[PDB]
């Protein structure tokens, strides 16, 4: 299993970025996918979580307001926006495949985020 | 589409005995080879090869999910009788299914004792397949009303289980999916 | 659920054992832990789930376990490869992460 | 919608609720046995207070369920055990004071000392091995001058408050309410009256007293040679010159009766440590023995979580050899071993034991127990008996295949076991007759000691060294008095163990003489033993012990053929 992000943004503060995310190697629609945030020298933070099978999502309360996300199944491609950037907001990006929520039914799962892609820097 | 197996067998939580856990598959691809390719502790087939499911269309799969004792695994076999069997979770003769059950052990105890996994241990009459009740209401043994009060001759129906890591193997806390067959593989 | 990880720096020598703490203010389910390392200029990869599980692909080397608000990560001898940042999970509620170990 | 109803559902809510209040006090008893701190002591303390107000409440539940309007056996049996009210029958002062003597004499004994010495270690050190004749007789005397004198005030007014709560419960009196264990009326051909054991312990006596006879004869001249000016060849033997403290045992003795002591007898500590043995391969040896004859392994709990080995000068766990049984499946041991022949042999007895409780683990929780108080350490016991016979260890390769077992050996190895088996049998026997004519007021109180004394002169032949006055209560210095405990199923244990032997040496197709015997790789044998054990208390001793002996009764044959080759022998000592 393999998870490619996009390259490196600059943007100015008030911007959005959207950042993506191809999956490849596993049934598309039968896990989820997570987002984490790392800052500089910083260790990772939870942004939010989205289903591949019924759009269903669950966000930390740190972002709630400011990130979203969607799928795309026919190109077994996942997508995360971050909204009215901030000078706080620089950081790598982050995308994982989970075993923590199931996509169909919306239960916790015994897991972890078991793959990662290689992380998209945002300067901002 | 594949059937969502993982998200009743790898689930964080299962339902109590006494109030068992109807998960419906539907509308998807069933694969059952990941299934029987498990060092799991019993897995027991009624009617319905493990080689052979795969080859089968069903209406509907239902996965019946839920914790009781290693000692009580046998009695969800069909055919049989016992406290689960009788007042929780019975199984029709006429069954067509696998049960699958493992030792969660190390998911399902405590130490202080696991109280989240009630059994009822007494009714006026024993149950039919498939059928349950989460009733609570004071059961009489007596000639005489209580009221809902547990005093003498009345009784609170359902027990706690107090799973430990410690327990031996019968009374070690089980993880059984039912399957019964009425989805594509 | 707040994850509390420590000591920040175990910085022990290659052949040695290693042990890495993870604390919750609320009491979680082994059910809902994880652990991942982190090289330098890599992302992060699972290590052990469901408190004493081991990841697929991942070395016997790595052993855990856990319950409540106690959860533990060893390694039972540091290799040089070994020389990572270290992580706890939880998803009990939300999903957090501790602060991370460097080892 | 009737009694038998009615009962039935009870049951069924104690034993439930009973199981995990079991589980919880056994469970906290055991991480104190091990961790001997304050922590430890305060969380057992009040898992048992929460296990003893429960059967409190529930056997006044248990009141409304009267038994003769009950048909199924397994039933009343299970609730009869509910309707006891024990000392809950009496006055709130009487109840209290009760309790209070209780505790009083048990602080005594386990605090008592002479001067300054205590009894374990110390006195009893002194009379297991000391061949000095003033020596002996002082720890002897002490103990029972400043120690069990202080308990007899107190012994009087307990006998009478027993004596009040066994008239409640509706028995004559206490030692009658002991007896009770061995009543199994209301299955006919079978039944018991307690007041028949009476009866029967005097019978077997009788006929084993014989073979006491000429060992005790034997024991008497070979004693002479330590104590020529002591010992009266005609007479009784002094109790202090027995081994022991109180004269329960003769195994000490055994330097000055051994038969041929020109010759090493067999010990297989040397043989265990030149091939490294270990606390692991002592229970690993013993399981596969249990194995041969059809029994269950031992279940991957017990090897985890049980303490097999001295957790050193850190952990303060208490190591006294015993098996446990915390419920719900959990079986363990606390025994801390040493590559010795002495641990090898134990090892046998704690996993017999467990044998067993693996055995009647099945039945409902309050028949989960011996048929009979004497059944658990008779079964523990002959298991042990295979593992200490040559051919055994020879098979399992301790011993020189090419050794020889000569019959000088035999007869060494027979007087050794007579000393432990049969040498305690008049003892338990003359104890539990005067502590029962005791309860039955057979006996004034200023005579209670008058009649001790003579009862061990005419039943053991064994003799006080001093004269003692009416305020003394010697056996309140022995542990099993001043604690309340029974202690003929030290009498009945013995008999049976033999009963079960021979039928099962039987069964294996043993050629030769009993003792000889190793039921070891014997199916039959095993299914014979196995089929009483898993019974528990479902059953009537009177059956559960004649699926296997073929008696419905205890007997003494099987006793005396297994020391018939020493029998013989003796005849022609004295
Ligand atoms: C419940 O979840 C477990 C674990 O799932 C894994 O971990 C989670 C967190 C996610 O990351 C999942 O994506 C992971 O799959 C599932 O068990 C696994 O099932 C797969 C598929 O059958 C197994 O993969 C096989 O492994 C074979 C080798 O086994 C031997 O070697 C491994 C070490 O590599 C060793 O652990 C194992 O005991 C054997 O000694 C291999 O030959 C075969 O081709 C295939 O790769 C995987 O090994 C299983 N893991 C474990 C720990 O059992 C359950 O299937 C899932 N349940 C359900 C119903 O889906
Ligand atoms: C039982 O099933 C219901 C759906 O009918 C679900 O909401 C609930 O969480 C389940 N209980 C457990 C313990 O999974
Ligand atoms: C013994 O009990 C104490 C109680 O304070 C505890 O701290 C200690 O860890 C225990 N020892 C072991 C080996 O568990
Ligand atoms: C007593 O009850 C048991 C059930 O526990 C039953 O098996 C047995 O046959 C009953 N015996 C009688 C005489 O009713
Ligand atoms: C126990 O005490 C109750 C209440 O006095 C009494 O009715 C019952 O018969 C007693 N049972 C026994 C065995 O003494
Ligand atoms: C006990 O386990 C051993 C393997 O260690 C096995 O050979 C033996 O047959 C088992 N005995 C029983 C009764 O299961």
């Amino acid at each position: 299993v393999q998870l490619v992000q996009s390259g490196a943004e600059v943007k100015k503060p008030g911007a959005s970025v959207k950042v993506s995310c191809k999956a490849s190697g596993y049934p598309f629609t039968s896990y989820g996918i997570s987002w984490v945030r790392q800052a500089p020298g910083q260790g990772l933070e939870w942004m939010g979580w989205i289903s591949t099978y019924n759009g269903n999502t669950n966000y930390a309360q740190k972002f709630q307001g400011r990130v979203t996300m969607t799928t795309d199944t026919s190109t077994t491609t996942g997508y995360m926006e971050l909204r009215r950037l901030r000078s706080d907001d620089t950081a790598v990006y982050y995308c994982a495949r989970d075993y923590t929520r199931g996509a169909w039914f919306g239960e916790s799962l015994i897991g972890g985020f078991d793959n990662w892609g290689q992380g998209t820097l945002v300067t901002v | 589409n594949l059937c969502p197996f993982h998200e009743v067998f790898n689930a964080t939580t299962f339902a109590s005995v006494y109030a068992w856990n109807r998960t419906r598959i539907s509308n998807c691809v069933a694969d059952y080879s990941v299934l029987y390719n498990f060092a799991f502790f019993a897995f027991k087939c009624y009617g319905v090869s493990p080689t052979k499911l795969n080859d089968l269309c069903f209406t509907n799969v239902y996965a019946d999910s839920f914790v009781i004792r290693g000692n009580e695994v046998s009695q969800i076999a069909p055919g049989q009788t016992g406290n689960i069997a009788d007042y929780n979770y019975k199984l029709p003769d006429d069954f067509t299914g696998c049960v699958i059950a493992w030792n969660s052990n190390k998911l399902d105890s405590k130490v202080s004792g696991n109280y989240n996994y009630l059994y009822r241990l007494f009714r006026k009459s024993k149950l039919k397949p498939f059928e349950r009740d989460i009733s609570t209401e004071i059961y009489q043994a007596g000639n005489k009303p209580c009221n809902g009060v547990a005093g003498f001759n009345c009784y609170s129906p359902l027990q706690s289980y107090g799973f430990r890591p410690t327990y031996g193997v019968g009374h070690q806390p089980y993880r059984v999916v039912v399957l019964s067959f009425e989805v594509c593989g | 659920i707040v994850l509390t990880q420590s000591p920040g720096t175990l910085s022990l020598s290659p052949g040695e054992r290693a042990t890495l703490s993870c604390r919750a203010s609320q009491t979680v389910s082994s059910t809902s832990l994880a652990w991942y390392q982190q090289k330098p200029g890599q992302a992060p990869r699972l290590l052990i789930y469901g408190a004493s599980s081991r990841a697929t692909g991942i070395p016997d080397r790595f052993s855990g376990s856990g319950s409540g608000t106690d959860f533990t990560l060893t390694i039972s001898r540091l290799e040089p490869e070994d020389f990572a940042v270290y992580y706890c999970q939880q998803h009990d509620t939300s999903l957090t992460f501790g602060g991370g170990t460097k080892v | 919608s009737t009694i038998e109803e009615q009962a039935k559902t009870f049951l069924d809510k104690f034993n439930h609720e009973a199981e995990d209040l079991f589980y919880q006090s056994s469970l906290a008893s055991w991480n104190y046995n091990t961790n001997i701190t304050e922590e430890n002591v305060q969380n057992m303390n009040n898992a048992g207070d929460k296990w003893s107000a429960f059967l409190k409440e529930q056997s006044t539940l248990a009141q409304m369920y009267p038994l003769q309007e009950i048909q199924n056996l397994t039933v009343k049996l299970q609730l009869q055990a509910l309707q006891q009210n024990g000392s809950s029958v009496l006055s709130e002062d009487k109840s209290k004071r009760l309790n209070t003597i209780l505790n009083t004499m048990s602080t005594i004994y386990s605090t008592g000392k002479v001067c300054c010495l205590l009894l374990e270690p110390g006195l009893n050190e002194i009379m297991a091995n000391s061949l000095d004749y003033n020596e002996r007789l002082w720890a002897w005397e002490s103990w029972r001058s400043e120690v069990g004198k202080q308990l007899r005030p107190l012994y009087e007014e307990y006998v009478v408050l027993k004596n009040e709560m066994a008239r409640a419960n509706h028995y004559e009196d206490y030692g009658d309410y002991w007896r009770g264990d061995y009543e199994v009326n209301g299955v006919d051909g079978y039944d018991y009256s307690r007041g028949q054991l009476i009866e029967d312990v005097e019978h077997t006596f009788e006929e084993i007293k014989p073979l006491y006879e000429h060992l005790h004869a034997y024991v008497r001249a070979k004693l002479m040679n330590a104590y020529p000016s002591y010992i009266s060849p005609i007479g009784c033997l002094p109790a202090h010159l027995l081994g022991d403290m109180w004269g329960r045992f003769w195994t000490n003795l055994y330097s000055l009766t051994v038969p041929f002591g020109q010759k090493p007898n067999i010990d297989v500590t040397d043989a265990m440590v030149d091939q490294a043995w270990d606390a692991q391969r002592i229970f690993k040896e013993a399981e596969k023995f249990f194995v041969s004859v059809g029994l269950p392994n031992m279940t991957q709990g017990f090897w985890e979580n049980s303490m097999l080995t001295d957790p050193g000068n850190v952990q303060k766990a208490v190591c006294h050899p015993t098996a446990w049984d915390l419920g719900k499946g959990d079986f363990r041991i606390l025994m801390c071993t040493k590559v010795t022949m002495d641990d090898f042999l134990t090892a046998h007895h704690e996993m017999g034991h467990i044998q067993y409780d693996m055995a009647y683990a099945a039945q409902p929780f309050l028949l989960r127990n011996g048929a009979n108080e004497g059944f658990h350490e008779a079964v523990g016991e002959i298991m042990s008996l295979s593992a200490a016979t040559p051919k055994h260890l020879k098979s399992i390769g301790l011993l020189s295949p090419d050794f020889q077992e000569d019959n000088e050996t035999e007869i060494n190895f027979l007087l050794k076991q007579a000393l432990t088996i049969v040498g305690t049998l008049p003892f338990t026997y003359m104890l539990e007759k005067w502590r029962w004519m005791v309860f039955k007021g057979e006996i004034p109180k200023d005579q209670w000691m008058k009649k001790w004394w003579e009862m061990k002169r005419e039943i053991v032949g064994v003799v006080e060294p001093v004269p003692h006055d009416e305020t003394y209560c010697d056996p309140a210095s022995l542990f099993h008095v001043s604690n309340d405990y029974s202690f003929i199923r030290y009498y009945t244990r013995t008999l049976y163990q033999f009963q079960f032997q021979e039928a099962l040496c039987q069964a294996a197709k043993h050629e030769g003489p009993l003792h000889k015997c190793d039921i070891s790789n014997s199916t039959e044998a095993g299914q014979k033993l196995f089929n009483m054990l898993r019974l528990g208390k479902s059953e009537p001793w009177t059956l559960a012990l004649e699926n296997v002996v073929g008696a419905k009764n205890m007997n003494v044959r099987p006793l005396l053929n297994y020391f018939e080759p020493l029998f013989t022998w003796l005849k022609d000592q004295n």
